[PDB]
């Protein structure tokens, strides 16, 4: 933020919480939500190792 | 007289503990350090009813308060000034929080007060008032509603809006404050303009009319009409009752009839008082010697306390209630509890005011025929 | 591995202890025993255990043997949690009715059926009203649905939640039976008030405040709205009555659930510890704890074949409360669930000892243990001291469930996040403050000027084109609307009023922005809004409760509109007070909160919002001619009454030829001509006859009663007089109070006033109402009419005239100086005693002292018995409500506070002596001893005859009313003397008295 830098990340979040970025489509919410019900990649090597 | 904005983000106000005329105490904390205190908002526009004269004045009379008390501070026996914020329409005063309520509710849940309390407060209230004295500062407002009390048992004078410096070959000519605590020579000031003025007296003559109603429960001058009350104050024939101050000391009554005296150059001076042998006491010293009448002396006096203790010891009487049948003032317990009883009955009409008082609940005359005869 | 070994042990013991019985098709558990029925508490509260373990295998199963178990547990929970919601949804038709009024018969029955879901009794043999249950319901459903599983398919079960939701929003302010479905304290059941119920339901609404039921797949249309002030009226009783669980219950350890897992709803953790000490040192046992004092559930006496205890409960349920190891087990979840493990461990070694074994040596957890019918007498000298035994059903799923929830969690395999997603646990995390922001607007160009030419700049209504501003009212017709369903016949959100949390923020309505002017400003419904104090007033309350709470996100914003009223006389200034208001919120300091002014374009982009998705589109003629030649208000109220009376309730005057004038258009048209001369001596007449009702009276007269107050309504005396014990609805209470005042009209509304002036009184400063146990708006009105005329030294016409004219302002500034408090002197505050019968705080302990050592207390004729000591306790009501009684058969208010003076003086005499007297004491007959000792004290000094007076109907002097109490010739002296005389002439020749 640094004092009067604070304007221009104030302006992106806004637009980031509006829901387009430049033509991209953008979703928002809590972490939790998001990773509940999502396929999640395994790493089971290290326990063989 | 700093910008609000520093008491916004400093302190972050509570719930009221008091209210007042036109000012309320409220609780606040202190962000870096987490210390309570309290401060007092003073709303100078008077909540806009007040012509700018009164709103000019209220301001001169504040900040005179505030640069009075800058310099007493010090003393650990008064309030603690610890910030103060000023805007066009609010004064934020802030001192130390007490705890408790002062002298006034103390006083009607005890209806009386014993010695031992009293020689502290009295001593303390004597060490402020010399402190005072010889910084040559007046207060003219002891009232015991200005005298507050910690969870020790401290008491620190604090309410100085009538307190003002003293130029040395002046006499102040203004009356102000409650009447029953007015000395004669302010109301002499009153009716004759050629008296001279006044000075320290009206402070002894207060610290002896509190002193009065703290010990006997009931102020010394007090009528249901002002006229009256103010001849029965010029007069200055305060009387005793019979069977109300029958247990109590002789040095105390001494000092009481010291403390009140007409006459202002005969009133005694804090420095006179505090050498009373009342408040005589001793730590260690063994530089004592005499003549062998001294030594014959000491060994008299030992023996007769040792004889006189045992029959003071017998002097005391049964319950009677026999006596209780004809008459239950007589005693101690009987009197002490009837009076409790009563004040804990008819406890919410005793507030601030001549209106009402506590001597309006005690009824020592004699209800008869000799109520036609009143005044003049 | 070891978790898995576990595991499954513990998969084993939930299969062989609740699953054995999950009873499927329907899915819902038999309510244990050999009972076959099913309650919603109990079916509710038997899955938290499987859904823990449920969540504990999805974490770590990383195999399809694991997986497949999780699958099969979510599946059974989605089935019981469906089977349970078909019995909601097949009973619409009551949760319709129950939307408007409030009654039992109404009512959602509380015991549904196994297979085909039907009833099993009717509306008038069992307790169909549990608020708690359904709470707790939501709760879970909201729990369940955020953890991330659907319960939910249809979007008709989204209007049948909504509907639901309106179904138990009025829980504050409706009394319920109970968790226990036994009433009150003692039998024959009547409905009233308690803190669990309230406490679960304030969580429930909190939890689906935004939370779609639809999942992360959801719609412009999945949401649950809510409101907030019912939830922030919920604290507040919950929080005046939180020590207590009732009026009648000292303490009930119910309690607990509310403080503690489940729906955590409480404040100021201060009571929450209190609240703790005071159950563990009240109800704290050998192997359990009591519900609560004096219920004689499963007693060796009492019949268990009747019900409807008889009034005989003197001793036969005292010190034999059986147990209730059911509140232990709850201890060791509340302390495993925060920081505390020291207790954990207490907690489990207490229990464990107390554990039976079955069948296959599994945990067993028994109901409670019952006194031997012989080992009885012991126990009344020696509480707590002889054992017990098992006795009743157990195979109580509940607790069984919660231990094993509570061994699960203290083992480690899930962590207390995961049992609330929605981190219910920082409810005590204070928050600091808030910043509240205000706008100005000007009705006119005049008034924008007026406002600029001392210094304000503020808009007009014009030139915002983009926003408008509208009244709450059309709001409320707008929310009227919600969850609306004619398939179903389902009528939406009824109407109601709305409290200022509600229009403070944004609103969003087809692409527009609209702001909502604060309800008081309404001059359309009372005339309270015509005084420029009470509206300085009302913003100052009114921004403190704003910066109090807000526990919405974002700042606040509040219009305060300038209106035409608010001028002078001449028209061409604003109120010296409006002006002060203005300048003390500039400057950033205003009542008790910081108020920031400015302009809605920069609140615009800092401000909360919420978008709105449902609005979205799919001979007579001789009168009438001397009315209309004739002038004066007087004469056009009386004329207008007497036609509205006679012939004109809605009847045309004919008085203009051309438009058809009404008596109601006109009487509504004279309120314009009366408001401009400021006259209230016919406002409140025309009031009457339109009979205009102040909106939130229920509010204020439950907010009277949580107090633990009695209302009265009328003058004295009875049969007309009435008594609200308990809270009614709107309509009966209007129905009440005007029977009550009957055809005097103006008593309604002054009545109203009155209440409504305690109603901002009693939150401000609830110091004043001590000393007191029962008002009287009548007596009240008496004594501010007495007042007014000994004021003024006029007749009581004189006096009513001068009373009925003043500004409300006045009305509200007597009440406080009477309030206060603050011959002719002694014997006019004797009256006003005795009118308002200011008995003292420990009055009622020190009679009861006193009757435990005598055989009553006669009072002309009626006598007090002695036997009420041992039937009913100091704490309780009805002790201080026949001691009232029985003190309230004297009509004179001097001759009650000489009774209280003399029945004193015997409490503190009684002390002193040692002995029974073994007779009645007649009080009167100790005044008139003390009346003539007096009298003839006062001959024998030598008074005159003319001082010595008597009273046409009294026998007692006036210079006795008029002596002080105190002193050394007070009346207490005198009263002394006469009660000792009175208790030696029944006294066996000693008296024997030492202290």
């Amino acid at each position: 933020i640094r004092g009067s830098r604070f304007n221009p990340i104030l302006d992106m979040l806004a637009a980031l919480k509006k829901g387009i970025i430049g033509g991209v489509k953008v979703h928002v919410d809590r972490l939790q939500t998001l990773i509940s019900g999502a396929v999640v990649e395994q790493l089971d090597f290290l326990r063989i190792s | 007289s700093h910008s609000a904005q520093d008491f916004y983000e400093n302190y972050e106000p509570k719930e009221i503990l008091g209210r007042g005329v036109s000012s309320v105490v409220r609780r606040c904390i202190h962000k870096p350090t987490s210390q309570e205190y309290a401060v007092k908002v003073i709303d100078v526009t008077g909540g806009g009813s007040f012509s700018p004269e009164e709103v000019r004045e209220l301001r001169e009379a504040t900040l005179k308060e505030v640069d009075i008390l800058r310099k007493v501070s010090g003393h650990p026996n008064i309030i603690q000034l610890k910030d103060t914020y000023e805007t066009n329409t609010f004064f934020f005063l802030v001192f130390d929080l007490m705890k408790r309520g002062e002298l006034f509710d103390y006083l009607t849940e005890k209806v009386t007060l014993s010695e031992k309390e009293t020689r502290k407060i009295m001593r303390a209230l004597l060490e402020v008032i010399c402190t005072l004295h010889k910084l040559n500062i007046v207060h003219r407002d002891l009232k015991p509603e200005n005298i507050l009390l910690d969870d020790n048992m401290n008491i620190k004078l604090t309410d100085f809006g009538f307190s003002c410096q003293l130029e040395p070959g002046e006499r102040l000519r203004e009356v102000c404050g409650t009447p029953s605590y007015l000395a004669p020579e302010i109301i002499e000031c009153s009716m004759n303009e050629d008296h001279p003025g006044y000075g320290k007296e009206v402070d002894m003559w207060s610290t002896g009319v509190i002193m009065y109603t703290l010990l006997a429960g009931s102020p010394p001058f007090w009528h249901r009409k002002q006229m009256l009350m103010l001849r029965m104050i010029m007069s200055g024939n305060y009387q005793f009752g019979s069977p109300e101050w029958d247990d109590y000391s002789d040095t105390v009554k001494d000092l009481v009839s010291r403390f009140l005296v007409v006459q202002p150059q005969n009133r005694y001076t804090a420095e006179e008082a505090l050498a009373h042998p009342f408040f005589q006491q001793y730590l260690v010293e063994e530089v004592r010697h005499f003549s062998p009448r001294g030594k014959f002396k000491v060994i008299a006096l030992t023996v007769l306390a040792s004889v006189r203790i045992y029959y003071q010891y017998r002097r005391v009487k049964p319950v009677t209630r026999e006596i209780v049948i004809r008459d239950p003032y007589a005693l101690r317990p009987l009197r002490r509890l009837i009076d409790a009883y009563a004040f804990r009955i008819y406890g919410h009409w005793v507030k601030k005011g001549q209106q009402q008082n506590r001597a309006a609940l005690f009824e020592n005359t004699p209800k008869a025929v000799l109520l036609s005869l009143a005044e003049e | 591995s070891n978790s898995g070994v576990r595991l499954d042990g513990y998969a084993r013991l939930v299969q062989q202890t609740i699953l054995c019985h999950q009873n499927p098709v329907t899915g819902l558990l038999p309510a244990s025993y050999d009972q076959k029925d099913a309650w919603v508490r109990d079916n509710v509260y038997s899955i938290l255990a499987v859904w823990g373990l449920g969540l504990a295998y999805r974490k770590n199963a990383d195999r399809d043997e694991d997986k497949a178990k999780a699958y099969e547990l979510e599946q059974s929970v989605v089935k019981l949690m469906r089977g349970l919601l078909h019995c909601m949804i097949r009973q619409v038709d009551k949760v319709e009715s129950f939307k408007y009024s409030q009654s039992t018969k109404d009512s959602l029955h509380a015991k549904y059926n196994t297979k085909t879901c039907a009833t099993v009794v009717g509306d008038d043999q069992w307790g169909h009203l549990q608020l708690d249950a359904t709470s707790v319901y939501l709760l879970f459903l909201a729990q369940m649905t955020a953890s991330g599983l659907h319960i939910i398919h249809s979007l008709d079960e989204v209007n049948f939640i909504q509907n639901l939701v309106f179904y138990i929003e009025a829980a504050y302010k409706t009394a319920d039976f109970g968790i226990w479905e036994r009433g009150d304290k003692t039998n024959q059941g009547i409905s009233e008030l308690n803190a669990s119920s309230v406490g679960m339901a304030k969580a429930a609404l909190e939890a689906l405040d935004e939370l779609d039921l639809f999942g992360v797949k959801g719609g412009p249309q999945s949401v649950i709205h809510v409101l907030a002030d019912e939830v922030q009226h919920c604290q507040s009783i919950l929080n005046s009555l939180l020590p207590r669980a009732s009026t009648s219950k000292e303490v009930d350890a119910s309690l607990l659930s509310v403080v503690s897992f489940p729906a955590f709803a409480v404040e100021d953790s201060q009571l929450v510890e209190l609240t703790k000490q005071e159950i563990i040192t009240k109800l704290q046992g050998r192997y359990g704890c009591c519900r609560f004092l004096r219920d004689g559930y499963k007693t060796p006496k009492e019949d268990p074949n009747r019900l409807y205890y008889e009034p005989a409960e003197l001793k036969l349920f005292e010190n034999i409360e059986c147990e209730w190891p059911l509140f232990w087990t709850y201890f060791i979840l509340d302390g495993v669930f925060s920081g505390n493990a020291e207790q954990v461990q207490e907690y489990k070694e207490a229990l464990e000892a107390v554990l039976i074994k079955g069948k296959n040596g599994v945990p067993l957890l028994p109901e409670l243990y019952s006194v031997p019918p012989d080992r009885v007498d012991e126990e009344y000298q020696n509480p707590h001291t002889v054992d017990r035994v098992p006795m009743g059903k157990l195979p109580h799923m509940w607790g069984q469930s919660l231990y094993i929830l509570g061994s699960l969690m203290a083992e480690g395999f899930l962590a207390p996040g995961e049992i609330d997603p929605l981190n219910r646990r920082f409810s005590t995390v204070p928050k600091p403050d808030v910043v509240v922001q205000v706008s100005i607007l000007a009705e006119t160009e005049e008034i924008k000027t007026i406002l600029k030419d001392k210094g304000i700049y503020v808009e007009t209504i014009a030139e915002v084109y983009p926003i408008r501003v509208q009244p709450a009212r059309i709001l409320s017709h707008i929310y009227s609307s919600l969850g609306c369903n004619n398939r179903m016949k389902l009528s939406g959100r009824p109407y109601r009023h709305m409290g200022v949390l509600g229009t403070s923020k944004l609103y969003d309505i087809r692409k527009t922005i609209f702001t909502f002017t604060p309800q008081f400003i309404d001059q359309q419904q009372f005339y309270l809004a015509l005084d420029n104090k009470m509206i300085v007033e009302m913003l100052r309350t009114d921004l403190s409760y704003l910066c109090s709470r807000w526990r919405m996100t974002g700042q606040p914003t509040i219009t305060f509109p300038i209106s035409h009223s608010m001028l002078d006389e001449d028209g061409t200034s604003l109120n010296s007070s409006i002006l002060a208001a203005l300048r003390k919120m500039q400057d950033g300091y205003f009542g008790g909160a910081r108020v920031q002014t400015g302009k809605l374009s920069e609140f615009l982009t800092t401000s909360c919002c919420t978008h709105l998705s449902f609005m979205d589109p799919g001979d007579f003629k001789a009168l009438v001619l001397q009315l209309k030649e004739t002038s004066s208000l007087q004469e056009q109220a009386d004329i207008l009454y007497m036609l509205y009376t006679m012939k004109g309730p809605d009847w045309n005057t004919e008085l203009y030829n051309e438009r058809s004038a009404t008596v109601r258009e006109l009487l509504t048209e004279l309120y314009g001509k009366v408001g401009e001369i400021r006259h209230w001596g016919l406002i409140r007449y025309i009031s009457g006859i339109l009979r205009k009702k102040v909106e939130a009276l229920d509010e204020a007269c439950t907010d009277l009663l949580s107090h633990q107050k009695h209302l009265t309504v009328g003058l004295p005396p009875e049969p007309r007089e009435k008594t609200i014990s308990a809270p009614l609805p709107y309509e009966a209470l209007t129905q009440l109070i005007d029977e009550a005042s009957e055809g005097d009209m103006s008593i309604s509304i002054l009545t109203q006033e009155i209440m409504v002036y305690l109603a901002m009184y009693m939150r401000t400063q609830p110091g004043l109402f001590a000393e007191m146990f029962r008002l009287r708006i009548g007596l009240i009105i008496q004594v501010m009419a007495t007042e007014l005329a000994h004021s003024l030294r006029c007749s009581a016409e004189e006096a009513t005239e001068g009373l009925m004219n003043l500004s409300p302002s006045a009305m509200k500034n007597l009440l406080h100086h009477i309030l206060s408090g603050k011959q002719g002197q002694w014997q006019r505050r004797r009256r006003l005693d005795g009118a308002l019968n200011r008995v003292p705080v420990g009055f009622y302990q020190k009679v009861w002292k006193v009757l435990q050592k005598c055989h009553g207390l006669s009072v002309e004729g009626f006598v007090l018995p002695s036997s009420t000591t041992r039937e009913m306790t100091p704490g309780e009501i009805k002790f201080s409500v026949h001691v009232e009684s029985v003190l309230n058969r004297v009509p004179q208010p001097e001759y009650r506070q000489l009774l209280v003076e003399a029945i004193l003086v015997l409490t503190m005499l009684a002390d002193i002596e040692i002995h029974s007297i073994g007779s009645i004491i007649a009080v009167e007959k100790i005044v008139h001893i003390a009346n003539d000792l007096f009298l003839q004290e006062q001959k024998t000094l030598g008074a005159d005859d003319t001082m010595l007076a008597k009273d046409p109907a009294s026998g007692i002097c006036t210079l006795l009313y008029d002596s002080a109490p105190s002193g050394r010739f007070g009346t207490m002296t005198y009263l002394s003397k006469a009660a000792a005389t009175y208790v030696q002439e029944f006294l066996p020749h000693s008296i024997c008295a030492m202290q």
